[PDB]
């Protein structure tokens, strides 16, 4: 609710990306003016999904799972605030989706 | 301001190498992907490939793999597109564009025009398209120049109504040619002077041609 | 692996009319789809992202809809600045990102071209070449046929055409056709004619001159 | 302390490793609501629509930043905190 | 302080309904799950079921589905466990515990003991477990007291008013099918002590203000 | 459908010794595993979470390791307060969270029980019930089998056992087995026997009496 808040900056792993039927690669999204400076974002490797035989099955699809997260962005020098709070959408990994439920 | 600024227009000969650049500013260059898009004159947009400058992950369209190299220098927020041996078929506008992961190309560079040709810089010859009816037509044929573009005005910009400056055509000789015409009242032919002002900056050629009934 | 197809290739509508532009994907692209507008001499501009989100600063008359394989870009009421090329683009899987484009043209009443023929100038003939120019002025629709006849013989392979973009004031087109001959071939013949076929003319119009006469 | 200016999809259902979302609500946190996932099944749904016990649904967890009111109930002062949030599920081969 | 406080011990009759509570404090009750765990006397931990108080999502163990109902009132940060009809076999300790999504049970309630019996307050009958000449082990003899049919717990047992403590074993009480408790208290002594001193077990049952001093002698 | 099985059922060690406790899952639980300690009459206490992370305030001698299906809890050098029941718990999929528990008891030598049988008192025989008591005194290990025989017939369903906690002085257990009979059934038979099978006895011991003698 308040436009300006004081924030204390002092804060008090798996291989699913590889073993998934919808595997993904992680990319280091880096911004030195942001909290957090590094966010690991996922990009699906294939269009289809990997079947029991290790082949890509195109009857299903790999899709990214996106999550809305809070970030602090450094304001331009000498602004009334040091940071601005923003909400971004981050792909955290991939899941496999069928054509119908 | 969030932007992508591309390097200037290029005029090259076949077989020559070329590296064009795309510099980002006003945003984190290591938070977005960069895509390279080709657009041949009067044609659609073709994807060439992408790069994630933060880790240099690079992918190419199967149509361009082995023909070009895409790279990035994140220390100077710049992405590149390069050819080891240019061909005439590489004559096209090249755009770079930013996109977040699973997002649209929201910021576009201004484009880099690349012309590849065995032809050399040459100024145009300007010939009159003499007048002679309700309305009369006259003009200037701006023939045999390289590279594009030429600018044409009439009466130093005082005559604009009824003017049609056609797009240039590339002749089999490798030189361009265009016509600029104007429809004027027949009654003005013996009274009003008509001059086409042609400028070809690449060869520092300026021609002011008076057009009169033969 | 994924291909986008746009329909129609060209959409001709009047200002005030509603435009419906289609984009079909070969398989689902979920909502990872964007629409772009491209004006001549300009980079593409993001209109809609995520199938239905208007980009910041985009007029409310533009709207996107669809999911999976069928998408639509609608312009509720066409403004003169909306006549441009539109592209759809998917960012789900590459695959092929872009649609081939849909060109929006202004529809207006049929207008016959005013036709003019220009002999080569004496100055050009000294240099060993003769260019004969035929002008088709202010016509609609764009479809027009120009045939060159030299002493009544139909010419083939020795002419190039150029056409202007739709006139901002009257929505018509203009076209120039240049016939190129050597000075020797030009001097062997007498009658130079350009015959024009266009929807606005009940019968084809011929404009001609006799070499050496006024 | 720094001054800070404070200013979908059905994959959860069509996934072979589907999940349910739960409203994690904390009035002492910004954001007060975080949607967290819990996989529905131990296995994964196969091409025939049945749960395949040879595969496993596993949650994908993501470390995120949140603001915690400090002192408690404060509307204008917070401490930055890192938490782990399950966002959805994927299917893994064993 | 982050804690879970459970409601007090319960003594119910078979067929009666019961709702026990678990109140959280010092944390967001709508940010974690609550699990309910049963522990029968001297046995392991058995999961009964869970609840996410923010939306009342509940799951049950197959052994408890249809036997209990788990619920929550997030306005007072409380989770509940309820039975429609108690049975003697429901006599056990019940714990509630907090856990974040895909996390361990990090905060535990103190437990709620639930006893299910048809009995009302009753003092024990104390019977002797007499030493026998034919029942000696080497040079040792055993004797004791059977403290039978009392309700509720606890009873205290001393020997010779506290003067005899070595070799004493007072077993934990068992809840009999009758709904009353029973326990034995025994002592091993040298056989040579049988004729030289007396052995008396002092049984105190405070819930009934009962006190029994039973002399144990060879029959 | 996930079940955790702990081994051994009882771990017998001395203070100062290194303890190794095992937990096997029927299928992978990844690293969604915890260990708890439980002392009698107390709630479980979290020791390790995420297979290897020590909870706050837990001493460094406790360590956890493993992933997938096999997990270990190690106590580098046992303190007296470490003798307790230990449970492993998975929070991947329920399934069943808890292992059956491993009792970590104080080691000592095998000691056979001294067995004693007590007939029902005459005072109790004035009621409709007769209690026959069998005492197994100061034995180790805890595993013992007590069978009641009435005129050589094995009794079933009419006896209850009670056991003490490990003795603070000698580390032994004691056990009572109480046979509850109706006074009618008691008077119908003659020989009452308590039979005890234990590791410390080469053959089972019987203590018995004849009703009325």
């Amino acid at each position: 609710f308040p436009r300006t808040v004081m924030v204390n900056l002092n804060i008090h792993s798996s291989d699913y990306y590889n073993r998934s039927t919808s595997p993904w690669n992680l990319h280091r999204n880096e911004d030195p003016e942001r909290y957090p400076s590094v966010i690991w974002e996922a990009k699906c490797r294939h269009l289809g999904c990997i079947n029991a035989d290790g082949n890509v099955d195109y009857h299903m699809n790999s899709v990214p799972i996106q999550q809305e997260i809070l970030v602090l962005r450094r304001e331009p020098p000498h602004s009334p605030n040091s940071f601005r709070l923003e909400k971004i959408l981050v792909s955290v990994g991939c899941t496999c989706v069928t054509p119908i439920v | 301001e969030v932007q992508l600024v591309q390097s200037g227009a290029e005029v090259k000969k076949p077989g020559e190498s070329l590296k064009i650049s795309c510099k980002g500013s006003g945003y984190s260059f290591t938070s977005y992907w960069i895509g390279w898009v080709r657009q041949m004159p009067g044609k659609g947009l073709e994807w060439m490939g992408i790069i994630y400058p933060s880790d240099s992950d690079t992918r190419y369209s199967p149509s361009f793999q082995g023909q070009v190299t895409i790279s990035a220098d994140k220390s100077i927020s710049t992405a590149y597109l390069q050819w080891s041996s240019l061909k005439a078929s590489d004559t096209a506008m090249y755009y770079c564009a930013r996109y977040p992961n699973y997002g649209a190309f929201d910021i576009w560079g201004q484009g880099t025009m690349v012309t590849v040709s065995s032809a050399s810089t040459k100024g145009p010859s300007v010939f009159p398209l003499a007048p002679s009816g309700g309305t009369a037509a006259l003009g200037c044929l701006v023939k045999d120049y390289f590279p594009e573009p030429v600018t044409v005005s009439w009466n130093s910009g005082a005559l604009t109504s009824g003017v049609h400056t056609f797009p240039a055509v590339l002749q089999s000789s490798g030189l361009y040619s265009l016509s600029s015409v104007v429809t004027v009242p027949s009654s003005s032919l013996g009274t009003q002077t008509y001059i086409c002002n042609v400028n070809h900056k690449p060869s520092n050629t300026k021609v002011d041609k008076k057009v009169e009934p033969k | 692996e994924i291909v986008l197809t746009q329909s129609p290739a060209t959409l001709s509508l009047s200002p005030g009319e509603r435009a419906t532009l289609s984009c079909r994907a070969s398989q689902s692209v979920f909502s990872y789809l964007a629409w772009y507008q491209q004006k001549p001499g300009q980079a593409p501009r993001l209109l809609i992202y995520d199938a239905s989100n208007r980009a910041t600063g985009i007029p409310a008359r533009f709207s996107g809809s669809g999911s999976g394989t069928d998408f639509t870009l609608t312009i509720s009421s066409l403004e003169p600045e909306d006549f441009a090329v539109y592209y759809c683009q998917q960012y789900f899987y590459w695959g092929w990102p872009f649609g081939q484009g849909t060109k929006l043209e202004i529809k207006r009443t049929v207008a016959a071209p005013s036709v003019f023929i220009f002999p080569p100038s004496d100055e050009q003939l000294k240099s060993g070449t003769a260019s004969v120019v035929c002008l088709l002025n202010n016509f609609y629709p764009r479809e027009a046929k120009v045939q060159w006849k030299v002493d009544n013989a139909l010419q083939s392979g020795n002419s190039q055409e150029s056409v202007t973009e739709q006139d901002s004031k009257d929505s018509t087109y203009s076209l120039s056709s240049t016939l190129t001959l050597s000075k020797a071939d030009y001097e062997k013949h007498k009658v130079y004619a350009c015959e024009v076929t266009h929807q606005g003319l009940s019968s084809p119009v011929t404009k001609s001159f006799n070499r050496g006469e006024c």
